[PDB]
């Protein structure tokens, strides 16, 4: 459940300007959690366009 | 003028596949060693 909403916030914060590169600075900084496991997660997201 | 109901919602700027996003809320929609201690001159020297 919390996987589900740490995915939505990075892809629809991304969605709302397509070419603004967003950074994992910004997701360390709005949403409480480990920092490496929000860096796999944006990077994964990165992989899979 | 945007507020509504005491929600200051007034500082808002007013004015491969295709998917559409809402807008406002985007979903879609060194050293070597020398000779001592290296074992020689310690066993010898017939002189």
């Amino acid at each position: 459940e919390v996987y589900m909403r740490y995915r939505n916030f990075m892809v629809n914060s991304y969605r709302l300007n397509p070419n603004e590169y967003f950074s994992v600075t910004t997701a360390r900084r709005n949403v409480s959690g480990d920092a490496a496991a929000l860096f796999r997660l944006h990077k994964f997201l990165t992989k899979w366009g | 003028x945007x507020x509504x109901x005491g929600r200051x919602x007034x500082x808002x700027p007013x004015x491969x596949x295709t998917x559409x996003v809402t807008x406002l809320x985007x979903x879609x929609x060194r050293x070597y060693l020398r000779f001592h201690x290296x074992x020689y001159x310690x066993x010898x020297x017939x002189x």
